């Protein structure tokens, strides 16, 4: 006895073998299940819709999913493997003599600036096709050291800062390797973050003794704010507001233009560093002797809490990355590097091979299969997939 | 609506002289040695239910220094102000206290809270 | 192709499955194919799991679903695509109440969907009855002698008293009968009381009362003193099924558990801000928060641990409260300091429905108990809104 959810599949069995190409195992299954004209005339490809929706429906649970039509078997379940997710070391660059403190790729994903300890800034040239890193330039100037580094909108400039009570900031162009105006307002500041303008012509430096600046390419000071330490900055895509990070314990957003202020984070430990999504509405940012902590800043909320990071007093960076930003990746003082999903608080790898603790990760932002790891042993990895 | 009113517990408690809305405990206490307009103020490291106006320079004792302006969060009363930025290095140890006018707030008892059987 | 070969195939081995052979045979006998590797021998039954997945797709898209019938894999249509009826659903506004002459701070229902009680800052509480068939809401009674307001209303079980109590610093509370509209008793111990927070037994003859000064009472009907707590100042209360177990919410953000017969205490619950209020579900096993500068969230009482964390609401400078609600209880409805009301889904953390036309703060929300089309929205304006279907 065929009940009602038999003959719907009956009917949809009958029409897609109809319209495959066949027209005799349709009669004869008629003839035999003896059921046919809603009830008066099916949906137009019901199956192939409904196998669709299957397909999404498997896609959507795939968890290392870093990928960027009936191609997929229906036979077997859709599983992307672990060992396609960027989780094995591709390339060791050793060139820096002292150590490593900052690595950053371009905003279009060629380059990769590092800055080490000693007084050098390289830059290496991505092959497009191999994905191998080859040194192209150069940079030597910096007495203190590179902590920072800023790339411009359009891949043109970097700007370069120092350590603690440095009163002194560089500016390159990439093109040609030369050197622009280093700027130095006073003698007795302190410049360690720089944030760009998304124009392209301008960009936001401040420090922890009170120094909170607007120049411009030339040199000269266009705007100053009195009355925070700053830490970490970042500009806005309007091109109006700067959100910065203060030592208490909070993140502020500020307007040079009109001269206002407002209040978005309110934390109870430190915070060493933050970054900003690409739609600049979440923010992830390191909190001291704490893990890694997500923030909405137009809701205002604390959205997730990763464990597993130690870090105690030095500055650790973390980044976004993956297919579309559902992958979060991080150093620390424990000498691996730790990678998230966005749906769960626990991680799903724990990197090894650093000698010393590692203190910077990147994603590529147009290759989501390439991270790059620099630490304090005095080598860079370059992570990819498995051979 | 109904004003959202915390608590912070413990012994010798502080509260505003006013409405008698808990600010504080003796246990966030730092220096008595302050002065204010009314007379004798003390410095505090965490203070409840406070409210702030806005950033004002002004030039204290010791340096300059910047400063909000605090009030009870139920009567609107001022009590005192809190740090900002102090352009004195040796005066950065209270860049974010708070002060209270000792003629504006009342010393009350609280008893002891009932510790957690821990099950 | 390949593709077409692995759906005939496929098809071939469900066909089997139904008794019909002839059919699958001259399939195979004309197509060309043929029935651990894949080529060797199929899975069992994947066509099933194939057309179960899409179902399941299906229900995971759809935005006020209802789910009752979640457990019947089978019994879906799968001609046309699923979705639930939002016919239901209360987002269009058909009733203002305004009769209250100052700012309104509570509301709730009775139990039963039959009665609406209102408290304000003027002092008074109203009632407001019910028509079975029209769903209009008609003032009944008002019930006056209070002083300072009416911050918080307790119904009894069996809705023949109820008890309304004060804002802060208020050292007594009121017991009303509403049967006869007179009242029972107001008590009060002490001149230097708080009395905040009020619940009621399960059994309907005794109710727990407590304040942030350090009073945590249980009282009979006559206002007769029965048992007390010392030690902890409570903010919120709520009464257990099984009638010798009180959950109270203290300020070191904690949920904790009562045995006023035994006098025991447990663990539950422990947050990392201050907590306003909390209401837990029907069964007992759900817990839903309201947290200060932060958004709504919802705690097992059996697990110990958060489910999901509600956003979009803004809160800490005002007391603002929500509630449960829909069919089946699917829905979670609350208020907010910028004039509107938000309802989420507990499949998702965003909201869906931001329901605007108050003038000013949005204090409580009471989702109708037994009408699923009835929702009551409090405003601080003296504004009472009634939200029902849309036309
Ligand atoms: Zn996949
Ligand atoms: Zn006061
Ligand atoms: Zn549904």
């Amino acid at each position: 006895r065929l009940s009602q959810s038999d003959e719907d599949v009956i009917r949809l069995i009958g029409q897609h073998l109809n319209g495959l190409g066949l027209n005799q195992t349709v009669d004869l299954l008629m003839q035999e299940s003896g059921c046919r004209l809603p009830s008066v005339m099916l949906p137009p490809r019901r199956l192939q819709t409904l196998l669709r929706q299957a397909v999404e429906l498997q896609r959507d649970r795939c968890l290392y999913h870093n990928t960027k039509l009936d191609s997929v078997s229906l036979l077997i379940d859709h599983v992307c493997s672990r060992r396609q997710f960027p989780c094995y070391t591709q390339q060791i660059l050793t060139e820096h003599c002292n150590e490593v403190w900052f690595c950053k790729f371009s905003n279009d994903g060629t380059k990769l600036a590092t800055g080490s300890k000693d007084t050098t800034v390289i830059i290496w040239q991505v092959d497009p096709d191999t994905h191998l890193l080859k040194l192209l330039k150069t940079l030597e100037g910096h007495a203190y050291g590179v902590s920072y580094i800023a790339w411009s909108p359009d891949d043109n400039y970097l700007v370069a800062c120092g350590p603690d009570d440095c009163s002194e900031l560089w500016l390159w162009n990439v093109q040609t390797g030369e050197l622009r105006t280093k700027m130095s307002q006073s003698h007795e500041d302190s410049l360690t973050s720089v944030a760009w303008n998304p124009d392209g012509k301008r960009f936001v430096t401040g420090g922890q003794r009170g120094q909170f600046y607007q120049c411009d390419l030339d040199g000269n000071l266009l705007d100053s704010w009195e009355g925070v330490r700053v830490q970490c900055l970042w500009c806005l895509s309007d091109g109006k507001t700067v959100l910065a990070s203060d030592t208490h314990q909070r993140i502020r957003g500020y307007n040079f233009e009109d001269l206002t202020d407002r209040n978005i984070v309110q934390e109870d430990h430190p915070i060493m560093s933050f970054t900003i999504s690409k739609n600049g509405r979440l923010a992830l940012l390191n909190v001291a002797t704490q893990g890694v902590h997500l923030w909405d800043l137009q809701d205002r909320v604390l959205v997730r809490k990763y464990q597993g990071v130690t870090q105690g007093f030095y500055t650790i960076h973390s980044c976004f990355g993956g297919h579309n930003e559902d992958f979060i990746a991080s150093g620390s003082e424990d000498h691996k590097v730790y990678i998230w999903h966005k749906r769960s608080e626990l991680p799903i790898a724990e990197l090894t091979g650093h000698t010393r603790t590692v203190n910077c990760v990147s994603w590529n932002p147009q290759i989501p299969s390439m991270m790059a790891s620099a630490s304090d042993d005095g080598t860079v990895r370059i992570w990819g997939p498995a051979p | 609506g109904r004003i959202f009113l915390d608590h912070i517990g413990g012994t010798r408690l502080f509260s505003c002289a006013n409405c008698d809305t808990i600010l504080t405990n003796r246990s966030e206490l730092i220096s008595t040695r302050f002065t204010g307009a009314t007379g004798r103020a003390f410095l505090f490291n965490k203070v409840v239910n406070l409210q702030y106006s806005e950033v004002q320079d002004r030039v204290m004792l010791t340096g300059r220094h910047m400063v909000r302006d605090v009030s009870c969060k139920n009567c609107n009363s001022k009590l005192g102000w809190i740090y900002e930025f102090a352009t004195e290095d040796s005066q950065r140890y209270k860049e974010g206290r708070v002060i209270l006018e000792r003629a504006l707030v009342r010393e009350s008892e609280g008893f002891e809270e009932h510790v957690p059987s821990d099950n």
